[PDB]
């Protein structure tokens, strides 16, 4: 019944309260505390202030404006305090969220005309204080978001988003459009959907608009003014309600579809979204409020919430805070970026450089093999275009700054460097030393190698401080990490350099020291190992797959094990066999290298091939390989199919342990981001450190269960499980 | 205790779906036109030995709703004390209000019991009811729900049914219905639906199609891969059986189950109900069981509680809901082909939900006494009941 | 043959129509938070011997259509082996899948049933499901259809009840609906409604107004007049029972069942399944019967019924220590007591509907287990639990403790 959270025997003030003479209040959220607004305890006490007070003064009051001082509206709840809370904490987050959305309703059915002066982003609990109003204002400024990005860390729009949404879109557009993903709009694109109904210039017109349409709306609409569109009583939900014959008939295919889009890893959010939706949809607007609230207590105190909470807010922010960058570097602009190799990934480096606005120099042997590299921006432009995306001019000007050539002189007047070529010492050695004197005196010198050493490489150069790995991943249009190696006789200049370099082009970075593997080549080759070991074990290839994708990986392994060539994964098996026999040791292969070889033998190396574990026609992937039953004894081998998933995630979990015992890895921040931005570990984990201290299983919870599942795994599947003495004790 | 009869066991004909003949006619019509039946053929009945009357019905809404079996004793002009409730089991609900019945019977606390069901899917379509198992997301997803014909699918995917294997058993359904309605097999059970004047509505399973051929079943496109596809119903059940890499859409709407609507009425009594009201028993029920499979137990439950075998049963009867479970059934238990569903099945004459566990009953009980055989056995299909007969 | 007896009998509290707190719960979570506390009270359960999950409702539809039954097994995680069925007989639905799970107990063919019934009546109101009786003209004007409530004010016209006299039942239920409470009778039987974070839903029967007095029931309005004007069913009612020539509107909000939202669960078996599992029987299904009275009035099935379980077992009124008779109507339950002689100290000790609620499909199952906790708590032998039934049915029931 209250509006604040104690009713019992002192936060600071963040609204400012004004009524002008006509009678319009304009509630200004400015926090003292911080840069931006957010739903912290000193909010729920200003709001509950402001909202007490609308009340005791509804007789001199006509309208209420929502606005901020912020460049930022307000930026949704606070996560520092949501990832604290533990099960046992289930009460107070039902009573906060209760007590936020109390609030909210109040404002909401007031009897006056409420409208948010939306003047930048609107995320989360931001956008769900402007759904409580009757009518959104927004400013079209460069910067400016909306949306309800809350699923993206794991949990639900708590604060009447999801109530609200269905009530304005219905079950199937507020899910799809707007809440299942958490996509996060622009004015323009919000205005389309419905997120928001006028726009404006500048954010000086905001509040005098704000107020203009309380003037007209008060004249114009009196009966209806402060009222929304469900609080009337002929209200229609748009679609119908689940108890209409046509939403009735295609409502269970709701859950099935969210399973085949989830490809049934564990991930509660999107469930517990749905269900919110759909209950909320059978009852009246404050039931279906607090069925809300339920549902979102209920991901609060739950472990997979605190895992994307971690990654998806704490260490992705940390990392675009320089946390990984050097400290006394300054900025060094790049005039002119010149790629190696015309392969998908020199190609893919040359579109999203240009996308950034860069000239890029697109180098390969011949003129033919540069201008098919160059065709690859042009095949992603075309279907940008027919879709909508970008523009004819833009589209042309991107295309404009890509210059294919087969000429080693046309990269004079180049300061940035990003070789793409064949994975060979020697080749890199040979390639940069005909290039390294035609280039400029201070350009960077970059190497997109997979294992070798970046120490190695740099021994063809004559400037070996300039000399650096960046690593992108196919496809590069897509795949958002780049990781930076940084060489023995690599600088804290260049180190700079390319983490704004990968800035600029809108990506993530991590900086990883010199070791043969790296950390992304190195903790993916243990997770398709224990795949193609399992298929040598005589397990179903299709149990593979499905375990692989029930696990929240983006690609199966055995399909993935296509995509990188069986050629390369020998190759590897080879120089880790050759830098232990010849140092005075016996080797201990890998069960998986068994079969690596087997499907080499019978000539079955990848999709590059056309043929591997899958079969290829047209280019288009189609069906597994039937003679892959007999080849391996399939179905002779049933283990659980948890065991399957854990034998995956546990061998990338204990090597990306093993990579920051060895310093590898400075912080487990590059850890959980590298892993899952870079080698697609499942978001649901939070990382693949996080998947140790946030462990969760019919056994327990934290290291100390992460340490004796692993256990269980190694004495049924072998020593590798075993966990390292770093996390003993 | 008590042993339970089977006094009669009539039915009316299925009517089809699309331009159906008993559209028109509202499904209390169709009970109450069998009621009328029994009582023609008993003229001299006190209903007031009749303490309850079970009626099984899948989705008891709009014409089905507000208990159509109690409905069906006052419209009918029954005793007010004949009671009269409705259940569902899904697809067994005809068969298990026939068990429950009979059960009734063997308590000693019933003596003679109606029992049947009623379903009018033209009037009332298949779930029309709702649900939660498919209207409730967060049960949905845990559980895992997949619609039975995917399931078909499935079944004949694991246990390598071709497409031209279930269209093998549609005609042989087919011919085996047709030969039974011209040979005169149905002539007494099929009790023709008339309208108020006495106006003939419909007088034969009007769902057959008698000039099957196998180039024509050949010719008819998957009807469960639109819903496999846009539902996503096909990845949910490969999630669960991971070991099968694709899901081979056989099923049609040739080799799969009609919809139709009909109605079917057993009489089951006590040896004393019979013998005071002068009435002959037909068949005896011998064991009921209830159990379920995988997400054929209930068959071997009723076998063992009956003290027999496989060889031992005359008559099998299995609803053909789709070819791959019959096939799978058959496969399982080792049945000889010619003592499983002899004369059709669903695929041919239809599949009326709540009713269809009394007319395939009530279809053994004459072809026991046809072929003056001793034993049957019904089943219906994750739960699953079977029932033994023996004839009288 | 076999022997059926009551191991557990579990019920979920009521909660009201009007703001209740049920009705943001589905009415298969109710029955999933009753499968869990079976659970709880016998962790080391063989749920493969348990062979059906037989439930009543009244209103099968949204929530509660699809086999609600079946429904309940699956979410709760029970094997796939357990059954699962829905039925409805109307009022007497809970009590009926008591009597057919004890029927199927005694066959020999099942040997460990769960048995009773859910009903949401905030969600799922009553005449969802609709009907041919109701909404087909043919029947509707055949079989002179009338509401279970105009019945009621003609049993207490016919009979001769006051408006004072039904007011004085409805005082009495309160009054011993709340020491039944107070007294700590039904705190093994109900069950708590929690939601999926533990959190506390309802713990106690909303319905209840223990502060009523006399003058306030004495100030409500007859409910059932709109009914009586608007629908014609008065005259309709003066039709079949034609000497009768105005009818005494006496019942209103206060003597009346309640609209409420509750589950409850009983689990029968035979004595060879009781020692498979190490369970205690509670109570001894002796017999049970069906039959009932006219349907216009509707209300008068209980007593054709409760003489016929009564023969059956070889029993009499003097023979059975506490009458159990729902509480539909105050004018059914003082027509019943006078037409057997009913001790008032017998009868309906513990409240009934018109203070708790009546829960449709649920309330035979919930007065069933009400009175297994009586019969164990006063260390009595015999119970009589018996519904009146829309249509003008009636099922009785009879049970022994052990
Ligand atoms: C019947 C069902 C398979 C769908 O059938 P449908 O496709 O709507 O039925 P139709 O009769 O239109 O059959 C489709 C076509 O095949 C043809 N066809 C059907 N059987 C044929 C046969 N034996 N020979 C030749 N053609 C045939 C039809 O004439 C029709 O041709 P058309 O499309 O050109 O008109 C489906 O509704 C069903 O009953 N599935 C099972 C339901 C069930 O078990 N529910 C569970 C309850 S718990
Ligand atoms: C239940 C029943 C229908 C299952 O049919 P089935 O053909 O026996 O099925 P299976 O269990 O053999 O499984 C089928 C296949 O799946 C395979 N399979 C199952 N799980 C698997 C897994 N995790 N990984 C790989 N393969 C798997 C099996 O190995 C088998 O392969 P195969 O046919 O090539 O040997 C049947 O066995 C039956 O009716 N049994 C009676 C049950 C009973 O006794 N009930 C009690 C009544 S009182
Ligand atoms: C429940 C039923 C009586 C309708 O009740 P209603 O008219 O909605 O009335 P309520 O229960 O909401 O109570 C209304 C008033 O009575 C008052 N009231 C009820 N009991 C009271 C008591 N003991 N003391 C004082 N006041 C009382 C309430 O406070 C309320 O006052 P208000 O109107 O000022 O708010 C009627 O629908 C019914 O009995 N249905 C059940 C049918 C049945 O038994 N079986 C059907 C099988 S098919």
């Amino acid at each position: 019944s209250s509006h604040h959270h104690h009713h019992h025997s002192m936060p600071d003030n963040t609204i400012q309260w004004d009524k002008d003479a006509d009678g319009i209040v304009t509630l200004t959220m400015d926090d003292p505390s911080g840069s931006t607004n957010v739903m912290n305890e000193a909010y729920i006490e200003s709001m509950g202030k402001a909202v007490d007070r609308l009340v005791a003064e509804k007789d001199s009051i006509t309208g209420v404006v929502v606005a901020s001082a912020k460049k930022t509206f307000f930026a949704g709840g606070d996560v520092k305090t949501m990832i604290q809370a533990r099960p046992e904490d289930a009460g107070d987050v039902f009573n906060t969220v209760e007590t936020i959305k109390r609030q909210l309703r109040t404002l909401e059915t007031l009897g006056k005309p409420v409208v948010a002066a939306i003047n930048g982003a609107a995320l989360g609990g931001g956008l769900e204080i402007a759904l409580a109003c009757h009518h959104r204002i927004a400013a079209d400024v460069k910067g400016s978001q909306l949306g309800l990005p809350e699923v993206t860390l794991g949990l639900l729009p708590g604060g009447g988003g999801v109530t609200r949404t269905v009530r304005m879109f219905g079950i199937q557009n507020a899910f799809v459009s707007v809440l299942a993903q958490g996509t996060r709009f622009k004015p323009a694109k919000a205005k389309e959907i419905g997120l928001v109904d006028e726009l404006v210039a500048t954010v000086e017109e905001l509040v005098p608009a704000a107020k203009a349409w309380i003037k007209e709306e008060l004249k114009a609409n009196p009966d209806g003014a402060g009222v929304q569109p469900w609080d009337k009583k002929g209200y229609k939900m748009p679609g119908g309600t689940p108890s209409s014959p046509g939403l009735a008939a295609i409502l269970p295919s709701f859950p099935s579809n969210l399973r085949k889009q989830l490809k049934g890893a564990p991930m509660p959010a999107p469930r517990a979204i749905l269900a919110a939706a759909v209950e909320g949809a059978q009852v009246d607007f404050d039931t279906a409020s607090r069925i809300e609230s339920r549902y979102f207590a209920s991901l609060v105190t739950g472990q997979v919430a605190k895992n994307m909470m971690q990654a998806f807010f704490f260490d992705l922010q940390a990392i675009n805070a320089g946390g990984s960058r050097p400290e006394g570097i300054g900025k060094t602009p790049i005039k002119r970026i010149g790629v190696l190799g015309a392969g998908m990934m020199g190609a893919g480096i040359a579109y999203v450089s240009a996308k950034a606005g860069y000239e890029v120099v697109l180098k390969d042997v011949s003129l033919e093999a540069a201008a098919k590299g160059k065709g690859y921006s042009e095949k992603l432009e075309a279907k940008a275009l027919e879709r909508g995306r970008t523009t004819q001019e833009r589209s042309d000007a991107l295309l404009a700054r890509i210059t294919p050539t087969a000429d080693a002189a046309d990269f004079k007047g180049v300061d940035f460097v990003i070789e793409a070529v064949f994975e060979n010492q020697e080749l890199k050695h040979k390639v940069f030393g005909e290039i390294e004197d035609i280039v400029e005196p201070n350009a960077i010198l970059g190497s997109n190698t997979s294992t070798l050493p970046i120490t190695g490489l740099a021994t063809g150069v004559k400037r070996q401080e300039d000399f650096i790995g960046i690593h992108f991943f196919s496809p590069v249009d897509k795949m958002p990490l780049v990781e930076i190696i940084k060489g023995e006789k690599t600088s804290d200049e260049a180190l700079a350099r390319v983490f704004d370099y990968t800035l600029a082009i809108g990506k993530t970075p991590i900086v990883v020291n010199d070791s043969r593997g790296f950390f992304t080549s190195r903790v993916i080759g243990t997770f398709v190992n224990e795949a193609l070991a399992m298929l040598g074990e005589g397990v179903e290839p299709a149990s593979i797959e499905q375990a692989g994708s029930q696990a929240g990986y983006p690609a199966p392994p055995l399909q993935l094990s296509d995509e990188l060539n069986l050629e390369l994964m020998h190759k590897i098996a080879v120089a880790t066999r050759k830098g232990v026999e010849d140092a005075g040791g016996t080797y201990q292969p890998h069960p998986a290298e068994a079969v690596v070889e087997k499907m080499i033998e019978l000539g079955r190396s990848g999709r590059l091939k056309g043929a591997g574990f899958y079969e290829y026609a047209d280019g288009k992937r189609s069906g597994l390989w039937p003679g892959l039953r007999e080849t391996f004894k399939s179905g002779s081998s049933q283990p659980p199919l948890q065991d399957m998933i854990d034998r995956m995630l546990f061998a990338e979990a204990l090597e990306t342990q093993k990579c920051l015992d060895e310093g590898v890895l400075t912080s487990t921040a590059d850890a959980n981001i590298g892993s899952i931005m870079g080698i697609g570990f499942p978001p649901w984990t939070g990382g693949s450190a996080q998947f140790i201290v946030g462990y969760s299983g019919p056994a327990g919870t934290g290291k100390a269960a992460f340490v004796a599942r692993a256990r269980e795994l190694a004495a049924a599947y072998g020593d590798r499980f075993l966990p390292p003495e770093s996390l003993l004790s | 205790s008590e042993e339970a009869f089977i006094y009669e066991a009539i039915r009316t004909p299925r009517g089809k779906q699309k331009n159906g003949s008993l559209h028109e006619v509202k499904p209390l019509s169709l009970v109450v036109g069998l009621i009328d039946e029994l009582r023609k053929r008993h003229p001299d009945l006190d209903e007031n030995l009749i303490s309850d009357v079970i009626l099984g019905c899948v989705s008891p809404v709009g014409d089905q709703g507000g208990d159509i079996a109690r409905a069906a004793v006052l419209a009918s002009g029954m005793p007010v004390t004949s009671g009269g409730v409705q259940l569902n089991r899904f697809c067994a609900s005809g068969l298990e209000a026939v068990n429950t019945a009979a059960q009734k019977v063997r308590s000693g606390w019933d003596d003679l019991v109606l029992a049947g069901g009623v379903e009018s899917m033209s009037r009332v379509p298949m779930g029309s009811d709702g649900g939660a198992m498919g209207l409730d997301p967060a049960t949905n997803y845990d559980v895992m729900f997949v619609p039975q014909s995917i399931g078909a699918d499935l079944i004949a995917t694991i246990e390598g049914f071709s497409r031209e294997d279930v269209d093998a058993y549609a005609l042989r359904s087919q011919q085996k219905a047709a030969e039974a309605w011209s040979g005169g097999y149905f002539a007494k059970s099929v009790v023709p639906v008339r309208d108020q004047n006495g106006l003939l509505i419909l007088d034969h399973d009007e769902h057959m199609r008698p000039d099957t051929t196998k180039e024509g079943l050949a010719k008819l496109k998957p009807a469960f891969e639109g819903l496999a596809a846009l539902g996503g119903f096909d990845d949910v059940a490969l999630q669960k059986y991971h070991w099968v890499e694709k899901i081979n859409h056989v099923h049609t709407g040739g080799n799969s189950s009609g919809i139709v609507d009909g109605a079917a009425l057993v009489m089951i009594g006590s040896a004393a109900a019979g013998k005071l009201q002068g009435l002959t028993p037909r068949a005896r029920i011998v064991a009921t069981a209830t159990s379920g499979a995988d997400p054929t137990p209930a068959t071997r439950k009723v076998l063992d509680r009956a003290g027999l075998t496989v060889d031992d049963i005359d008559l099998f009867e299995l609803n053909e809901a789709f070819a791959s479970v019959v096939l799978k059934f058959q496969k399982d238990l080792n049945i000889p082909d010619e003592k499983l569903n002899v004369n059709g099945g669903a695929i041919a004459m239809g599949h009326p939900l709540g009713a269809t566990g009394a007319m395939i009953l009530g279809t053994m009980v004459d072809e026991l006494e046809r072929r003056n055989a001793r034993r049957a056995l019904i089943t219906l299909c994750g739960m699953g009941v079977a029932t033994i007969i023996e004839r009288v």
